[PDB]
């Protein structure tokens, strides 16, 4: 694809933000798919960091730990292995669907259109909101992890 | 009466015309590397050089005799070594971190010495691995004598049929993925043999950690 | 076109709705690799084994004992395997299983060679082959029950293993 | 279609031509190798098992020869070996078995129209005509199979537990 | 045996030999050949291992049923060659 025809340009000024001209280096559809996946994974990570530090808990875990050290405790316990199995199944399906179309025709598969729209909530404004929230979440989660890892409590400051 | 300078010693009506027919060239194989042709002036693009690398001309040694293998066989062996070396280098890298399977009273998978890692296991545990490799390498190999003499018809070099459907339909992208395979395989071959050489004689690989 | 269970994923080539219970569910594409008749025969065999296994497990956990099997002792379903193999009755079970499996080899070889025998058709029906549509519906129900029962026995035996010697509920 | 296994058809070689043909060959052994050798082997096994069963039963229900050791049929083999009569019977059966080497060779090569398991023993012309031959051959092969299974059960029960004619 | 009493078994032109070379086993299916080959090789390896390796072979006590079965390894070799021959013959 071509980045100039995609959704997600600068909102108020309307210009494409590619100062380093990296759009031409790689397949633009792959860039869109990776951007959406990174943004979505980071929204989930941001919400999970905040929820774990809040202490919501999960049906069935007794372990109560801070999110900065929850990784080691949960991989020792074994929950992270089940989560990795689930993610591996889903991302192996995504492997099978996208990697056969890396540097070739992508067909009818729009980047990020998995078809999980049972409630019929699709809108171009909502796609733009998805991209902007994903970018904000990428930056916010970067900040939240590097602030918590330095020992700053839950508000993160 | 063929590409070879000499008629094959195999007789007429029992193989001679089968060996002495036209064979595909090295240029029609996805192995060119831009890194070798990475200098001012002449050079390639998309990770591939305009021409393949063969200083010793082992690819076209068939013209002297049919004792020597064909480029189809050489590509089959290259991809086999690359795949095996990729699995091997990944295995040693993962094992050296200390990560190991749970184990029980009978089996203990706790050993960081990759050289002596198989020796610690019981006879059955590595026996199953060797038996699986023996059966598969031997069942998947049908028509390899045909790739030696050159008949890339029944068997394509490196196409075992495992996950071949995930290759892209576009020729350019399929060749790109095949070239990525070849490059990673060659890098893994160099890496695993370098680690082995470093183990046998220290200092062979100065950047070693194993 | 696209898989019914995985519309985002392209449909498998081998699966085409011919077999009962076909939804086009095969991300790994092992049907394209190895024959589909063998796969469906294995699926039905696994389902039959597991769905008998569930009934046997729950029965012998509840306390239903075979005639003369009470002599083995205070045996739950969890620990009955070891005692049975030591006592030697499980060897007789292996013998009977091999007797049935000889006909199993004959059937699978026949349907692979081209006899036309359906996968799992052992001609042991209880007079329910009067109508082809009824047979097709029963085959679909059988395969659905097989798919349910493999997972059901998986969960049952793990839960029992996690709880060690435990009775019927496992809750 | 095979009658024993009604979910598949019988092989090409099981065609009724032979006695006791129920269309039972799940492994295609008789399609893999000559069926005359199979039938001759089946007959030989069955005759040996018939005679073995009746001899075991009689020796357990007291039936011994003059100048014989009064012993159960389980240890009769060892005691007869020690006496030496076992080797005399071995030679007696070996003569017939070498003649059976010749007979099997002629049967398989087609030099003679010999039926498997046939040594031309018909004092009373019990099967001089085709229909009598079919009937009596079906009845024998049935007795062969039944006595084979029966003697396997008997000897084993005897070697496992107990003794006597019942077991 | 006379020179005339011999089937034409030469197969230099062909890619695979005819099933006549198997003799009595010419009609044996390839699947049966292969599975019997696997069983024979496993049993023979087990017998040799239990005769010589797992128990060091003592002259006073040798089982005999392990000496038998050790011959099945050559038999397994022949059986898998015949399996390949029948597979290429389509028989
Ligand atoms: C043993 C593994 C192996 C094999 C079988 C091959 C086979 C091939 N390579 Mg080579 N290749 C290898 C390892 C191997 N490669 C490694 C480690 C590298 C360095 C990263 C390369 C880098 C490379 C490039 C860049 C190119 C090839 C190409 C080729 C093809 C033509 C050359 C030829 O005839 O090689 C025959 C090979 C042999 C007879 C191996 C002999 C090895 C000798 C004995 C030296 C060993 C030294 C030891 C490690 C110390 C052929 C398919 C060309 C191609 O595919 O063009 C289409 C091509 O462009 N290869
Ligand atoms: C699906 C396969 C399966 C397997 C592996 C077993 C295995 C076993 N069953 Mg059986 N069982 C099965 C199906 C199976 N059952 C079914 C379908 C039923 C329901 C009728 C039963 C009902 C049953 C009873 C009532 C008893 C066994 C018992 C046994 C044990 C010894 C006798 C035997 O093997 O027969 C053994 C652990 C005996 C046992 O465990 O005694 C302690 C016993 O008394 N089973
Ligand atoms: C349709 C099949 C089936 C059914 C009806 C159940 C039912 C149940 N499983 Mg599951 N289970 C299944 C398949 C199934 N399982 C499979 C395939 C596995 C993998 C081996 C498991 C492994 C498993 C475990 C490890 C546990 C359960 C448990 C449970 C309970 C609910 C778990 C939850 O959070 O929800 C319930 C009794 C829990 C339970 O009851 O533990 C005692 C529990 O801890 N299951
Ligand atoms: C060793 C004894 C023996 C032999 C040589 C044969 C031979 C034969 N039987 Mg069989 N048969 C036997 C015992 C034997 N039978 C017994 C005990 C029964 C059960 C009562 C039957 C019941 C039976 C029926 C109902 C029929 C045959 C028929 C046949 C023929 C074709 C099937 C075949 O593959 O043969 C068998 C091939 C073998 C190599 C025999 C050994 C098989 C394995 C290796 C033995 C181990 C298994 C198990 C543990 C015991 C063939 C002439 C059919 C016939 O008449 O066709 C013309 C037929 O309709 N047989
Ligand atoms: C790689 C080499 C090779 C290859 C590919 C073949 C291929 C062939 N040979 Mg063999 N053969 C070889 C080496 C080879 N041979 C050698 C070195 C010898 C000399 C010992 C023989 C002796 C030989 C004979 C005598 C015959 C064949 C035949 C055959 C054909 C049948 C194969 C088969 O399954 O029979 C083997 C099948 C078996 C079930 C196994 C047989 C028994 C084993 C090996 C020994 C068992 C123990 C022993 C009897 C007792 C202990 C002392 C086939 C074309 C047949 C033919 O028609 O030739 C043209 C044939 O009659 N071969
Ligand atoms: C490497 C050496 C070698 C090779 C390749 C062969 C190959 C062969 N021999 Mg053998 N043979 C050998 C050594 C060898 N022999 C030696 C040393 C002897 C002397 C003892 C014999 C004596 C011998 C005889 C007398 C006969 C053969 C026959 C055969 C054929 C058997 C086909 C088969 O298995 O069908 C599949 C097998 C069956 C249908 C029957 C299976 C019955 C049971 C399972 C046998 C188990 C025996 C095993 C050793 C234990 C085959 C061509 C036969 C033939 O027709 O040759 C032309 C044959 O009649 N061989
Ligand atoms: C009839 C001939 C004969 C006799 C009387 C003996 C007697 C003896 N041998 Mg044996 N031996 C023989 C033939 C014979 N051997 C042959 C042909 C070989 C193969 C080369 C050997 C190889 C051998 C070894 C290596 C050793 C003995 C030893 C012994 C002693 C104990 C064996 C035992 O208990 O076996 C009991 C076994 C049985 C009752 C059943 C045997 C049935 C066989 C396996 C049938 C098949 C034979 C086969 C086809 C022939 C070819 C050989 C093949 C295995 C390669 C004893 C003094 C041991 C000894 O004295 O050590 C100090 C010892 O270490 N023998
Ligand atoms: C089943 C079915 O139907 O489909 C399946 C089947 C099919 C087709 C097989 C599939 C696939 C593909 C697979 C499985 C691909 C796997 C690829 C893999 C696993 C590739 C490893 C590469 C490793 C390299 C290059 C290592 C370099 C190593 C280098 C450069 C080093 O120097 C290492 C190093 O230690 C030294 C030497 C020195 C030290 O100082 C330390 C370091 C670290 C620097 C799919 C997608 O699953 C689909
Ligand atoms: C698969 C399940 C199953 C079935 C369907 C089944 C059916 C029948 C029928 C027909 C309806 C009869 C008539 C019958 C009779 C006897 N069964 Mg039996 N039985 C099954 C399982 C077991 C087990 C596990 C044992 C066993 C035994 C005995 C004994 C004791 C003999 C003794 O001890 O003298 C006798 C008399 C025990 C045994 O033999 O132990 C040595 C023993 O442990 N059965 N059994
Ligand atoms: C789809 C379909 C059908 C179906 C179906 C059905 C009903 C399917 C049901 C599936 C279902 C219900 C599947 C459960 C899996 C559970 C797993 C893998 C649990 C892992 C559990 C793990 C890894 C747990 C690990 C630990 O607890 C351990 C061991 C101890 C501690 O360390 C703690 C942790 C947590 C680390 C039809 C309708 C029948 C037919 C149709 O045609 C097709
Ligand atoms: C652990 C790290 C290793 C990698 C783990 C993940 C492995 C994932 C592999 C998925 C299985 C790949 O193999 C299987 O993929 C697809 C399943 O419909 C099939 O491929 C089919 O679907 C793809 C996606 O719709 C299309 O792009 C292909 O053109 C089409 O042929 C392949 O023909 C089949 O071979």
């Amino acid at each position: 694809g071509n980045v100039n025809n995609m959704i997600g340009k600068y909102s108020v000024k309307g210009t494409v933000y590619d100062p380093l001209n990296l759009a031409s280096t790689y397949d633009n559809n792959w860039l869109r798919e990776a951007e959406l996946k990174h943004g979505r994974l980071c929204m989930l990570a941001f919400a999970g960091f905040i929820a774990n530090d809040a202490g919501w808990g999960l049906p069935g875990l007794d372990i109560k730990c801070s999110s900065v050290e929850a990784h080691d405790k949960m991989v020792e316990s074994g929950h992270m292995w089940a989560l990795l199995a689930f993610v591996s199944v889903c991302e192996a399906l995504h492997f099978s669907v996208i990697i056969p179309k890396l540097d070739g025709d992508w067909g009818d598969y729009e980047p990020g259109n998995y078809g999980l729209d049972p409630f019929k909530l699709d809108t171009p404004a909502r796609r733009e909101a998805e991209l902007k929230n994903g970018r904000a979440c990428m930056l916010a989660f970067s900040g939240i992890v590097t602030q918590a890892a330095l020992g700053h409590p839950a508000p993160y400051w | 009466a063929g590409p070879m300078y000499d008629e094959p010693l195999a007789p007429s009506g029992m193989g001679r015309e089968f060996i002495n027919k036209e064979r595909a060239p090295l240029s029609s194989y996805v192995g060119a590397s831009q890194e070798l042709a990475a200098f001012p002036g002449g050079g390639g693009k998309e990770g591939m050089a305009p021409t393949p690398w063969d200083p010793f001309c082992f690819s076209e040694l068939y013209k002297v005799s049919a004792n020597n293998p064909d480029v189809a066989w050489l590509r089959e062996s290259e991809l086999k070594h690359g795949r095996m070396a990729m699995l091997a280098i990944t295995g040693v890298m993962v094992q050296s971190t200390g990560f190991h399977l749970p184990g029980n009273a009978e089996v203990s998978f706790a050993n960081s010495d990759w050289v002596s890692a198989p020796t610690t296991l019981p006879p059955v545990v590595w026996g199953q691995v060797l038996a699986f490799v023996a059966i598969a390498e031997g069942q998947t190999s049908e028509g390899l004598f045909d790739l030696w003499l050159g008949d890339t018809s029944k068997r394509e070099p490196g196409n075992l049929g495992w996950g071949s459907g995930l290759l892209s339909k576009d020729k350019k992208a399929a060749d790109k993925m095949r070239l990525k395979e070849l490059k990673n395989g060659r890098l893994a071959m160099l890496a695993i043999m370098g680690v082995a050489a470093n183990h046998f004689i220290p200092g062979a690989l100065p950047g070693c950690i194993y | 076109a696209k898989s019914q269970a995985l519309p985002f994923l392209e449909k498998p080539a081998s699966l085409d709705g011919s077999m009962p219970g076909d939804v086009g569910f095969d991300p790994l594409g092992l049907s394209s690799y190895f024959p589909l008749d063998w796969m469906r025969e294995a699926e039905i065999k696994h389902g039959r084994v597991c769905m008998l296994a569930i009934v046997g497990y729950i029965a012998v956990d509840i306390g239903i004992r075979a005639p003369g099997a009470e002599k083995l002792g205070s045996l739950t379903s969890f620990t009955a395997h070891n005692a049975a193999v030591t006592s030697g009755h499980m060897w007789a079970l292996l013998g009977v299983a091999g007797i049935a499996e000889i006909a199993g080899m004959a059937g699978i070889a026949a349907t692979l060679n081209g006899s036309g025998r359906a996968p799992g058709d052992f001609a042991f029906d209880g007079g329910f082959a009067k109508d082809a549509a009824k047979l097709e519906r029963f085959k679909l129900s059988e395969i659905k029950h097989c798919r349910l029962a493999m997972m059901a026995f998986s969960g049952l035996v793990t839960q029992d293993a996690m709880a060690n010697g435990m009775g019927f509920p496992y809750f | 279609k095979s009658q024993a296994l009604p979910f598949l058809e019988a092989p090409a070689k099981l065609d009724g031509s032979m006695a006791g043909d129920k269309g039972f060959d799940p492994l295609n052994l008789a399609g893999s190798f000559d069926i005359n050798w199979m039938r001759e082997a089946e007959l030989k096994h069955g005759r040996i098992c018939m005679l073995a069963w009746v001899g075991y039963v009689a020796v357990d229900n007291g039936f011994y020869v003059p100048f014989a050791p009064h012993v159960s049929s389980l240890a009769a083999h060892d005691t007869a070996v020690k006496s030496g009569q076992m080797l005399f019977l071995l030679g007696a059966v070996g003569v017939v078995e070498a003649l059976s080497y010749n007979a099997i060779n002629e049967m398989m090569s087609g030099q003679t129209d010999r039926r498997p398991g046939d040594f031309s023993m018909d004092p009373f012309k019990m099967v001089d005509t085709p229909e009598k031959a079919k009937s009596m051959l079906e009845k024998e092969i049935s007795h062969c199979r039944l006595a084979m299974m029966a003697f396997s059960g008997v000897v084993t029960q005897s070697a496992l537990t107990g003794h006597g004619f019942p077991y | 045996l006379d020179r005339s009493e011999a089937a034409d078994t030469w197969w230099g032109d062909k890619d695979y030999p005819s099933s006549v070379v198997l003799g009595i086993g010419k009609d044996v299916p390839s699947s049966i050949y292969g599975v019997t080959s696997a069983i024979a090789f496993s049993v023979g390896a087990y017998c040799i291992a239990q005769s010589n390796i797992i128990n060091i072979l003592s002259g006073s006590t040798v089982n005999g049923f392990y000496v038998a079965g050790a011959l099945l390894v050559p038999y397994s070799w022949g059986l898998h060659v015949a399996a390949w021959i029948q597979k290429q013959n389509g028989k």
